[PDB]
RNA sequence: UACCCAAUCCCGACACGGGGAGGUAGUGACAAUAAAUACUGAUACAGGGCUCUUUCGGGUCUUGUAAUUGGAAUGAGUACAAUUUAAAUCCCUUAACGAGGAACAAUUGGAGG
C-alpha cells in the first residue's frame, strides 16, 4: 500500500530531444554510417565488385555512352 | 611437357604450405573442372597443377587456359601430395586458389607468384 | 624401465613369417593386449582376435564389433557410426579403446566387446591415440589440433591441450605423464608435460640420382618414443629421424629411409604412339606410413609402400641412428600399423592395406588387405 | 517515494534550510550485500 | 579534418570497431613501435645496440604475427600499419575464420562468450591473437554451436 | 564516527592472558583499464537513391519501407547452494529464471528545414 515512484522521477529526464534508435549505441550508428558512405562511394567512382558473373557476358548492362571521356588527361 | 616445373629446394614445400593455408581459410578451389572455371571466371591468383598425372593431358590442357588469362601457374611433383596438403582424402591433380580484397594470406600469394614469375 | 640393447641378439635373416589375409576393405591398426590382437578394418569392424603360440599359425577369430550408422538418430548407442581408425589396448587387459572419424571416440570392455563410454569430446576426428604404460590414463590426439587427457580409471576426460598449428597425426607416450606428438604440416614434434601443461617444440624443416628427387621434410607423419630422453619421427619424405630431449635440433637424420619410388611408364604417363624418354618427372621418396618401437629397446621398425617392412637401431653411444637390414629375409601393400609383442623372442604384427590409413590418396591393386604376423626367435 | 520527492520539491520552492540530511533506514531487510551498496549507491546519487 | 574523419571512418567500418578511441589506441602503440623502429635506424649498421635490439624487436613483431615471416627489416618494421594491427584484432580473426557471418555478428559473439582462444574463454573483442595462437579460436563448449545445453531460446521453444 | 588479532610481531608467574603495529572491508567520473544498449534470414511492395568543377547543366546504377513474417544468441539483473574468510564481502565454481521497443528506456553539443 505504499506509492511508488515512477520512471519519469526516477530517471530525471526533463526535457531532453527525442534521439534514435541508432543513435543510442554508438557502434550500430558507425555500421549504418559506413554503409551509406560506402553506397556514396559508388555513385562517384567505380568499384570493381566481382567480374562477369557465372552467367557470363549479359552485355554491359546499364548503357554504353560513346561520347564520355573518362581518363586522367595526362 | 611441363617446362615450369617446381626444383626442389624449399619451393615444392612453400606451395603445399600455402596451398594447406588457403585451404583453411576456404579460398582454394579442388580439382581440373574447379579449377579450370575459377581462372575463366578470372577470380584465380595462381594455379599449381601435378606433375605425377596419368596421362598429362589434363594438366596440359589448363596451362592454355592460364596463358591466355595470365595468370601465373607451377607443376607441384606429387598429387597424392597434393591431396594430402588440400586435406581431401583423394589425390588431387589441379589446385586454383583464388583472390580476396582482404586477407594476411595474400602475401604469402604475392611472394610465390613472384617465385613463380622468376621460374618462368 | 631398465634399458635394454637386443639389436644384435635376434636373428632378422631367420623371421617366420605368415602372410594371411581376410574378407575385409582394408585394415588400419592394431593393439597388443599380450594373449590377444584388435584389428580394425574400413568396413567398419573391430575385431578382437587370439594370437598363436608354438608348441597352426592363423589366428582364430573370436568377436568383432561393427559400426551401425542407421543409429545415428537413435540416442544411448556407446559406438562408433563410421569405421574406425586407430585402437589401443590397455595392459591390464581389461579396457580397449578406439578412435575413428565419427567425430567420437569409445572405449569398453575387453572381453565381451560391448560398448560402454563413447566420448564425444572431440570436434573433428580422431587420428591418433595412446595410452600411458602401466596406468589407465589416455592420450588421444585430434584432427581439431588438440589432444585430450582422459582418466579412463573412472570414465572420465580430466584435461585438453592446444597448441599444434596443424591436424595431429600421431601420439605416443610412456610410463610417465608425458606425451610426445607429430602434426602434418607444421613439421613439429611437441613434447607434452601434461601435469604442469606445457610443451616443447621440436621443428623439423628437414633438408647417383637426379637432383630434384632430393625433397625436403613436408609432413611428419609418425612417432615413436624409444625411451624418456628421446624418440624418433617418421615424415613422408621418408626422413628418419631421431630427436633428443635435451637438445632443439635432430640428433640424427637419415634420409629416404625407404628410397625413392619408380618413375612412372610411359605407357601410362603419355597417351602417345611413341612413348619417349625425354620428359619423365623425377621420382619421389615413399615415405614412412609406419614407425614403431619397443619402449627402453634398440628397435625402430619402418614401414612403407615398399613391400619390405625394414628395421634400424640406434649407436653404441646412443646418439646416431644405424641400419641393420630388411627384416622379411614380400609385404606388400601400402604398411599401415606395425605391432610389437614379446614372448618372453618377439612376434611383431604388420598391417597392410591397399591405402593409407586416414584417406584413400594412393590406390594401390598391388598388395593385400593383410595382418602378417613374423616373428624372430633368438 | 512520492511523500519524499513531494516535501522535496514543496521545501524547495517554499523555502530552502541550510541542513537537510537524507537518512536511510531498513537496511536490516536485505539479504545480499551487494545489493546493499547498490541501493546505498544508487540512493545516494538519486538524492544529490 | 576531413582526411582523418574518412580515414577513421574506414578504419571503423572496414574492421567493425566501436568509436574512434580504439582506433587512437592503435595509433598510438604503432607510433611507439614505429619510433622504437626509427630511433635504431639512427645508428649505423653492425652496431651491437641495434643488432641486438632491432633483432628483438623483428622478432616480437612476427612472434605476434603483425610482420610477415618473409620481410624482416627494420625498414618494413617502419613500414607496419594500423590495418595490420587491426587484423591481428580477435574480432576480425573470428571473422575471417568464418564462424561468424559478418564483423558485428563476431563482436556479437565475443562478448556473449561463445568462442574461446585456447583454453579460456575470450570475453574481450581486441584481444591481440598472436600467430601461433590464431589456430586454436573455436566455439567453447558451455556454448550451443559447441555442445551441451542446447540453449535459452531453445529451453523456451522445447517447453 | 566500519570489523578483528585470524596471519607476521611484542609483553608478562606464564601453551590459555593482554597489544591503536598489522591485515580485512566501505566510498570514488580526479584520473586510468576492458566494453554492453543487439546478431541474422526470407517474403511483399515501391522506383528512384547518390553525386559535382561549370547547375534550368552534367556523372553513376540497385536502393528504400513506421511493410509482413521467421530464426537463434543472451549478460545486466534476480539467485538456490557450496566455497573464500577471525566472521563476512569480492573472486573462482554454480542449479534455476532473465529481450521485442509502448522497452532491461545513451548522453552531450552544433547547424538547418
Amino acid at each position: 500500500g505504499k506509492r511508488q515512484i515512477t520512471w519519469q522521477i526516477q530517471k530525471n529526464k526533463g526535457l531532453t530531444p527525442n534521439r534514435k534508435k541508432e543513435q543510442r549505441n554508438p557502434r550500430v550508428k558507425k555500421r549504418k554510417k559506413y554503409e551509406e558512405k560506402q553506397k556514396k562511394l559508388r555513385s562517384v567512382k567505380a568499384v570493381y565488385k566481382g567480374g562477369e558473373g557465372p552467367g557470363g557476358y549479359q552485355g554491359e548492362l546499364s548503357g554504353i555512352k560513346t561520347n564520355l571521356v573518362k581518363s586522367v588527361k595526362l | 611437357a611441363a617446362w615450369p616445373k617446381a626444383e626442389d629446394p624449399a619451393l615444392v614445400q612453400e606451395l603445399l604450405d600455402c596451398v594447406q593455408q588457403a585451404s583453411h581459410y576456404r579460398q582454394l578451389k579442388k580439382g581440373a573442372n574447379e579449377t579450370t572455371k575459377s581462372v575463366n571466371r578470372g577470380t584465380s591468383e595462381l594455379v599449381i597443377l601435378a606433375a605425377d598425372t596419368q596421362p598429362l593431358s589434363i594438366v596440359l590442357h589448363i596451362p592454355l587456359i592460364c596463358e591466355e588469362k595470365n595468370v601465373p601457374y607451377v607443376y607441384v611433383p606429387s598429387k597424392v601430395a597434393l591431396g594430402r596438403a588440400c586435406g581431401v582424402s583423394r589425390a588431387v591433380i589441379a589446385v586454383s586458389l583464388t583472390s580476396n580484397e582482404a586477407s594476411d594470406l595474400n602475401s604469402k600469394i604475392r611472394a610465390l607468384r613472384d617465385k613463380v614469375e622468376r621460374l618462368a | 624401465k631398465v634399458y635394454r640393447r637386443l639389436a644384435s641378439e635376434l636373428a632378422f635373416d631367420k623371421a617366420t613369417y605368415t602372410q594371411f589375409r581376410w574378407n575385409s576393405g582394408t585394415v588400419t591398426s592394431v593393439a597388443v593386449c599380450p594373449p590377444y590382437a584388435y584389428t580394425t578394418t574400413k568396413d567398419g569392424y573391430l575385431t578382437k582376435w587370439k594370437l598363436q603360440d608354438l608348441p597352426k599359425k592363423r589366428p582364430e577369430r573370436i568377436c568383432f564389433a561393427k559400426a551401425d550408422a542407421r543409429k545415428a538418430n537413435d540416442k544411448t548407442y556407446q559406438g562408433h557410426l563410421k569405421a574406425p581408425l586407430v585402437v589401443k589396448a590397455s595392459q591390464d587387459g581389461k579396457f580397449v579403446v578406439t578412435g575413428g572419424a565419427d567425430k567420437r571416440l569409445v572405449v569398453y570392455n575387453a572381453a565381451d566387446l560391448k560398448p560402454i563410454k563413447a566420448f564425444t569430446q572431440h570436434r573433428d576426428a580422431v587420428t591418433g591415440l595412446a595410452f600411458r604404460r602401466g596406468t589407465n590414463q589416455l592420450y588421444s590426439c585430434s584432427k581439431d589440433r588438440t589432444v585430450k587427457v582422459w582418466s579412463l580409471d573412472e570414465l572420465a576426460y580430466v584435461e585438453t591441450l592446444f597448441g599444434h598449428q596443424d591436424e595431429i597425426l600421431d601420439i605416443d607416450a610412456l610410463g610417465q605423464e608425458r606425451c610426445v606428438s607429430v602434426g602434418a604440416r607444421d613439421r613439429t614434434a611437441r613434447y607434452w608435460k601434461v601435469p604442469e601443461e606445457s610443451q616443447l617444440v621440436f621443428r623439423g624443416g628437414g633438408e647417383g640420382m637426379d637432383p630434384a628427387s632430393a625433397a625436403h621434410e613436408g609432413s611428419m607423419d609418425r612417432v615413436a618414443m624409444i625411451d624418456d630422453d628421446m624418440f624418433v619421427t617418421g615424415s613422408d619424405n621418408g626422413d628418419l629421424a631421431l630427436w633428443s630431449i635435451q637438445r632443439k635440433k635432430p640428433l640424427h637424420v637419415i634420409a629416404r629411409a625407404h628410397g625413392l619410388e619408380p618413375p612412372i611408364k610411359l605407357e601410362d604417363y603419355s597417351a602417345d604412339e611413341i612413348p619417349d624418354p625425354s620428359i619423365i618427372p623425377a621420382p619421389q621418396p615413399r615415405g614412412i606410413t609406419a614407425l614403431r618401437t619397443l619402449p627402453y629397446s634398440d628397435l625402430i621398425f619402418s614401414g612403407s609402400w615398399d613391400g619390405c617392412i625394414r628395421v634400424w637401431r640406434l649407436s653404441e653411444d646412443k646418439r646416431k641412428l644405424e641400419a641393420v637390414g630388411i627384416l622379411g629375409v614380400l609385404v606388400r601393400g601400402i604398411v599401415n600399423d606395425i605391432a610389437l609383442f614379446e614372448r618372453g623372442g618377439l612376434c611383431v604384427v604388420v598391417v597392410t592395406g591397399k591405402e593409407m590409413r586416414f584417406g584413400r590418396w594412393k590406390y594401390m591393386k598391388e598388395g593385400r588387405c593383410g595382418a602378417v604376423i613374423f616373428e624372430v626367435p633368438k | 517515494e512520492m511523500e519524499t520527492m513531494e516535501f522535496l520539491n514543496i521545501l524547495a520552492n517554499t523555502g530552502m534550510p541550510g541542513n537537510v540530511f537524507g537518512i536511510l533506514t531498513h537496511l536490516d531487510l536485505f539479504k545480499k550485500p551487494s545489493a546493499l551498496k547498490d541501493a546505498k549507491k544508487r540512493l545516494k546519487h538519486r538524492l544529490w | 579534418e576531413a582526411a582523418r574523419l574518412d580515414s577513421e571512418l574506414k578504419l571503423v567500418g572496414e574492421y567493425g570497431l566501436r568509436n574512434k578511441r580504439e582506433v587512437w589506441r592503435v595509433l598510438l602503440t604503432l607510433s611507439k613501435i614505429r619510433r622504437a623502429a626509427r630511433i635504431l635506424l639512427t645508428l649505423d649498421e653492425k652496431d651491437p645496440k641495434r643488432l641486438f635490439e632491432g633483432n628483438a624487436l623483428i622478432r616480437r613483431l612476427v612472434r605476434i604475427g603483425v610482420l610477415d615471416e618473409s620481410r624482416m627489416k627494420l625498414d618494413y618494421v617502419l613500414a607496419l600499419k594500423a590495418e595490420d594491427f587491426l587484423e591481428r584484432r580477435l574480432q576480425t580473426l573470428v571473422y575471417k575464420l568464418g564462424l561468424a557471418k559478418s564483423i558485428h555478428h563476431a563482436r556479437v559473439l565475443i562478448r556473449q562468450r561463445h568462442i574461446r582462444v585456447g583454453k579460456q574463454i575470450v570475453n574481450v573483442p581486441s584481444f591481440m591473437v598472436r600467430l601461433d595462437s590464431q589456430k586454436h579460436i573455436d566455439f567453447a563448449l558451455t556454448s550451443p554451436f559447441g555442445g551441451g545445453r542446447p540453449g535459452r531460446v531453445r529451453r523456451k521453444k522445447a517447453k
